[PDB]
RNA sequence: AAUUUCUACUAAGUGUAGAUAAAGU
């Protein structure tokens, strides 16, 4: 169940980043970030490590071309490799944007 | 006969242009079969061993020369100190100081090779580390810089950090006070008692009161001889032996009294996350030192009342203003009782409030060193107890500490470990700077208790304890500095270390060290121990590509994005100084002077994280006013990719105009230019709270010839123009800052984007210059306040100025002709060096510093400006204000209200000039959550609901009759907005016009909307455009108070412009 | 194990769809197509039904937005849903190309 | 998002525009 649920998580992000990819950067949508895999599916939130922020640039690593976004702006350094859209600013997120809500952006 | 045309060749000055070497050929693993970056990347790590070596040594000569020393001065001070006889006497102190160390048989050895050579391979007698002090054999040099850096502490200039100022101006001080303290406390004690044991214990030999004996100072100048007084005063284990300042809680517990306790004398970056938690963890706990203060402060301030309130003090300075805000309503009103009470002595029954006497009152007040509680006290009114307050607000604030740790129980447990590294997480950096942030608040908030310190009567039971514990807390500001330093990081790191290649005398000339040159190409030959050209004998190629190949040669390459082959655009500023180096045109103007500096830097990031834009996938651009919004390229961009590999760092000097010839004084010929020139044009700058900056430029009889904001910031290129709107991206910047959990990475990104912000303004102004040979305007940042709406703070616009200065040194125009004036080599010198932010002041080159006062809030067409006070207090004062105007009546033709006032009856309006004015309820006004009013119907709705007609005409006694507590109040509240003139919504909203109540001399009111929708306007747009207006027209004003002088008397005159002349100034030019 | 194996085939042909978009048309590889998911880390070949032809248009399917390849040119209407590129012309195929060397052919 | 280094970039495709006095403390 382990294997098929970080294989859904990735799959998932690399959608998302060939999607964010191409919208203009003051469109982007506001994402909660983390470095395990993130499970849209399942994610609930209240948990206090959960930080609404907003995508900046979207590159690749030199050495495995795994997808790595920036969030916030790229001169923050704050480099993460999985994220989730949510619609919310603070600690107070409100739900969980899917993968078309986010594609009618731009 | 231009201006600048004679500011070329003035005087000289220096640069250093870095590049990056590439080696040559087999010139890298050449380098690397020698192993000629291993020696010096360990003595790059040696220098810190040998550093502290040499501390050391230095310590050790310390204590020797502060053992042969006595002064003869000693007395005098102590019986003189328990205003201008004793600083002359304690400057002898630290004169005499400074010559027993600097007198010694072996000072003269102290910062030469004489004491890496001879002196510290014998004071250790280690063979561990005598190694480390013989590796530096003949590399002395690589310590000039430390030792002329440890040699500022043998020294009597008193800065804050030397030994001299340490021994005398803060322990002088102490023992003199401790004398006093043991005087007092004195007769609970016996031979019997503690006093034996101590002494027994302690010292063995004499009496313990011979460490209150005056002429026994001279004992405490050696770490030991404090380290034993510190030892009797508060406890020092040999069987713990108590201490007098736990004496005296002994016996301040057996009675209560509060008896004063002893002063101790004084004492004359991380690189893991987890150095960093535990650091966080041992010094900030809830039992380590510093939280042991805060409870005894906070015992302390909570038992503030049994200390006498004539004791305490509160430092003047910005703690009044704080101190007030926080108990007598808001900032300024401490300050307006000491002026009322200053009035009642020093000015007569006459109203000749003059701006000489308002300077002088400000200086007095400033000048006043410390108030004491019972004086706070007596400003206060009834039922207000000063002490009460103080003590509630101040533990409020440690109740508020307390809250915070019992929101951080969890960074404290030994259980937590570190999920993500520390500068990527920003929760736990959350509560690390929250928690910093609270304590260093308070820390800064009770410094201001600590009254200037030289005074007579301080409750000494109470500064004590206080000065006990204030003393541990402090250590706050290192433990943040540390930590902030280092969670602001960046990823890669510049650390270099130089290279000798086994010479000591390498690079330093033109040595083993040559810059070859083939066809575009600049090399950097190094001899160790086609056609080239030489620098100009030529070579062969294919022989000095044989000496790289053998190994008797270091060729590198001298490269930046400049000479790569695929650059076509306008090549970097240094790179144009380097290739004139080596050009015809350059005679003598930049030359090759010094020495070169060949660094090494070693990649920093490790190839498993770089990050890379794949190839021919089409890239967002970031920039929301470029017209193209993709991009494709054929190839990869990696990101940061120059801290990715070892680099080898090249810094050559440059010596501009070495050998100048038009020596003169600048300032005296910027004057005589001005003078005699018929229309001189002036470039006036101001910060504005819409706009980053915005120019005006006005010729030399005050009329607009340019106004545009500095917002975008235009590059051109190819023929092609792009634009950047740096407010756009401060504003984003600014909103993440209030989107992420900490903020000290956002503003240090905010500094450094203002830091370019001022380097793309830097080049504009300059262009502007060199346009209309113009005269540029600053605000005088010394004097002055901009109310915390203004984008660009005072230390970026410092940082601005500076940067304006270093430029102005030598202005280049890049695209220009070199030979040409106004060209690198012959460019302009139109300002002296940078000296302090403090001498940035009425002058400097073609920069005139200008007081920002009566800028912005003043008609441009009129030159009124509200003078009055009105603010609603009573009814009696808002009576006499209504009764103090010529008229008030209602004009039916205009449908307006006319309020001919007459300066005369006001108070402090003694700059203005034409003292008759009339002024309207023309237009509307934004109040202030804001609300828009028009003026007319206001005063219209205010007098019909309380009953007043007004088409009779001098309603004025009609309108002080109203009994209401609440009409006088709306009354005085909207004559207060009438006179608003800077209008703006607060909700970011582009609406900041500025009207006036006057009309000027052809009857039609100023409003700045009748100019913003135009192009070539005659007056301001708006209130940042008045400001640089009238910033230039001050500058107007100075070119004519020099036309009116003569070309000798040029030199002095005063170009401080005041108030009064210059409210006379903006009232008559129209 | 099947529904690892799925996600994984998935996941490919979605990052193979995503790279191939982009390529001009006369740079397409040779693929091998079926309608089955198809696993490139255990496809061999001498199987007697796969011919080695080329990608024409990539578009999507509207109902639940799968990835789909037509073979050949569109006007052929050959559309298939899982693809793999290949060295081959006929059924004399080599090898078997990984997602960087189609990225190589433009 | 490439840089002697900094800022904003991608700016016509391995770069654009401006600035840059390094070392040491
Ligand atoms: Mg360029
Ligand atoms: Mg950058």
């Amino acid at each position: 169940i382990r294997a098929c649920i970080i294989k859904e998580i990735d799959l998932y992000t690399e959608q998302l980043y060939n999607i964010i990819k191409s919208l203009p950067y003051d469109k982007r949508p506001n994402v909660v970030y983390s470095d395990q895999p993130l499970d849209p599916n399942n994610l609930d939130l209240s948990e206090p490590e959960l930080w609404a922020e907003q995508v900046g640039e979207c590159m690749r690593y030199a050495h495995n071309d795994q997808p790595c976004f920036y969030i916030g702006s790229t001169k923050r350094e704050l480099r993460v490799n999985y994220i989730v859209p949510v619609i919310g600013v603070r600690d107070e997120i409100e739900r969980v944007m899917t993968l078309e809500e986010v594609r009618n952006l731009h | 006969m231009s201006k600048l045309e004679k500011f070329t060749n003035c005087y000289s000055l220096s640069k250093t242009l870095r590049f990056k070497a590439i080696p040559v050929g087999k010139t890298q693993e050449n380098i690397d079969n020698k192993r000629l970056l291993v020696e010096d990347e360990k003595r790059a790590e040696d220098y810190k061993g040998v550093k502290k070596l040499l501390d050391r040594y230095y310590l050790s000569f310390i204590n020797d020369v502060l053992h042969s020393i006595k002064l003869k001065n000693l007395n005098n001070y102590i019986s003189l100190f328990r205003n201008k006889e004793l600083e002359n006497l304690e400057i002898n102190l630290r004169k005499e100081i400074a010559k027993a160390f600097k007198g010694n048989e072996g000072y003269k050895s102290l910062f030469k090779k004489d004491i890496i050579e001879t002196i510290l391979p014998e004071f250790l007698d280690d063979k561990d580390e005598i190694a480390l002090v013989n590796s530096f054999n003949g590399f002395t040099t690589a310590f000039t810089g430390f030792f002329d850096n440890r040699e500022n502490m043998f020294s009597e200039e008193a800065k804050s950090t030397s030994i001299a100022f340490r021994c005398i101006n803060e322990n002088l001080t102490r023992y003199i006070s401790n004398m006093d303290i043991f005087e007092k406390v004195d007769a609970i004690f016996d031979k019997h008692e503690v006093q034996e044991i101590k002494e027994k214990i302690l010292n063995s030999d004499y009496d313990v009161e011979d460490f209150f004996e005056g002429e026994f100072f001279n004992f405490v100048l050696t770490q030991e001889g404090i380290d034993v007084y510190n030892a009797i005063i508060g406890g020092f284990v040999t069987e713990k032996i108590k201490g007098l300042n736990e004496y005296i809680n002994l016996y301040n517990q057996k009675t209560k009294q509060k008896l004063p306790k002893f002063k101790p004398l004084y004492k004359q970056g991380y690189t893991s996350d987890e150095e960093v938690l535990e650091v966080f963890r041992n010094t900030l706990n809830k039992n380590s030192e510093i939280f042991s203060s805060i409870k005894k402060l906070e015992k302390l301030f909570k038992n503030f009342d049994e200390y006498s309130s004539a004791g305490i003090f509160v430092k003047n300075g910005p703690a009044i203003s704080t101190i007030s805000k926080d108990i007598f309503g808001e900032w300024n009103v401490i300050r307006d009782k000491w002026n009322a009470e200053y009035d009642d002595i020093h000015l007569k029954k006459k109203a000749v409030v003059t701006e000489k006497y308002e300077d002088d009152r400000r200086k007095s007040f400033k000048k006043i060193g410390s108030f004491s509680l019972e004086q706070l006290q007596e400003y206060a009114d009834a039922d207000l107890s000063v002490v009460e307050k103080l003590k509630e607000i101040i533990i409020q604030k440690v109740d508020e500490i307390y809250k915070v740790y019992g929101s951080s129980e969890k960074l404290f447990d030994a259980d937590f470990v570190l999920e993500k590294s520390l500068k990527k997480n920003d929760a736990v950096v959350a509560i690390m700077k929250d928690l910093l942030d609270s304590v260093k608040s308070f820390e800064n908030y009770i410094k201001a208790f600590f009254g200037e310190g030289k005074e007579t009567n301080r409750d000494e039971s109470f500064y004590g304890d206080f000065v006990l514990a204030y003393d541990i807390l402090l250590k706050v500001d290192h433990i943040y500095d540390a930590i902030r330093n280092y969670v602001t990081q960046k990823p890669y790191s510049k650390d270099k270390f130089k290279l000798y290649f086994q010479n000591p005398q390498f690079m330093g000339g033109w040595y083993r060290a040559t810059i070859l040159r083939y066809g575009s190409k600049y090399y950097l030959a190094i001899m160790d121990k086609g056609n080239y050209e030489k620098i100009f004998e030529s070579a062969s190629k294919k022989e000095v590509d044989k000496l790289v190949e053998e190994g008797k040669l270091y060729m590198f390459q001298i490269y930046n994005k400049d000479f790569s082959d695929k650059s076509h655009g306008t090549p970097n500023l240094h790179t144009m100084y380097f290739k004139l180096l080596f050009d015809e045109n350059n005679h003598g103007q930049i030359r090759l002077s010094g020495g070169a500096e060949l660094f090494m830097r070693r990649a920093s990031l490790k190839k498993e994280e770089l990050v890379v834009h794949p190839a021919n996938s089409p890239i967002a651009n970031k920039n929301p006013d470029n017209p193209k919004k993709t991009t494709t390229l054929s190839y990869d961009v990696y990101k940061d990719k120059r801290f990715s590999e070892d680099q080898y760092e090249l810094h050559i000097p440059i010596a501009i105009n070495k050998c100048p010839k038009n020596i003169f004084k600048i300032n005296t010929e910027v004057r005589v230019l001005l003078k005699h020139d018929d229309n001189p044009y002036v470039i006036g700058i101001d910060r504005g709270e819409r706009n980053l900056l915005y120019i005006v430029v006005v010729d030399g009889k005050g009329n607009i010839v340019e106004q545009y904001s500095l917002n975008e910031i235009i590059n051109n290129f190819n023929g092609i123009r792009i634009k950047t709107d740096y407010h756009s991206l401060l504003d984003k910047k600014e909103k993440e800052r209030f989107e992420a959990r900490q903020n000290w990475t956002s503003i240090e990104n905010i500094k450094e984007l203002k830091a370019g912000y001022i380097s793309q303004v830097v080049h504009k102004i300059c262009e502007l210059v060199e346009k209309y040979d113009a005269v540029i305007a600053l605000e005088d940042l010394n004097s002055g306040f901009k109310n915390s709406r203004v984008k660009v703070e005072k230390q970026v616009y410092q940082k601005f100025e500076k940067m304006l200065i270093d430029k102005l040194n030598y202005m280049v125009d890049k695209k220009s002709n070199p030979c040409a004036t106004g060209g690198a080599l012959k460019g302009y010198q139109i300002t002296n060096k940078f000296e302090s932010f403090k001498s940035m002041s009425t002058q400097n080159g073609f920069i005139f510093y200008i007081p920002a006062w009566l800028t912005s809030k003043i008609d441009p067409s009129t030159g009124f400006v509200n003078l009055l006070k009105t603010k609603y207090t009573s009814i009696a004062d808002s009576k006499k204000f209504i009764s103090s105007f010529d008229r008030i009546m209602y004009v039916p033709e205009e449908d307006l209200f006319e309020f001919a006032l007459d300066y005369k009856n006001f108070s402090r309006t003694d700059a203005d000039y034409i003292k008759k004015w009339k002024l309207y309820s023309y237009g509307n006004r934004i109040r202030i959550d804001w609300e828009e009013v028009c003026l007319t119907s206001a005063y219209k709705e205010l007098f019909n609901k309380y009953g007043i007609n007004y088409q009779q005409g001098d309603i004025r006694a009609l309108l002080c009759e109203q009994s209401d507590k609440a009409f006088y109040s709306s009354f005085m509240a909207l004559m207060s907005l009438m006179l608003q003139m800077r209008n703006s919504i607060t909700g970011r909203t582009d609406v900041d016009f500025l009207i006036s109540p006057v009309k000027n001399s052809d009857g039609i009111f100023y409003d700045s909307r009748n100019y913003e929708a135009q192009e070539n306007a005659i007056l301001p747009k708006n209130a940042d455009a008045n400001g640089a207006y009238n910033i230039a027209r001050k500058v107007l004003w100075a070119i004519g108070q020099f036309k009116k002088a003569e070309d000798e008397k040029l030199d002095k005159v005063k170009i401080a412009i005041s108030n009064k002349e210059w409210l006379e100034y903006a009232q008559t030019s129209v």
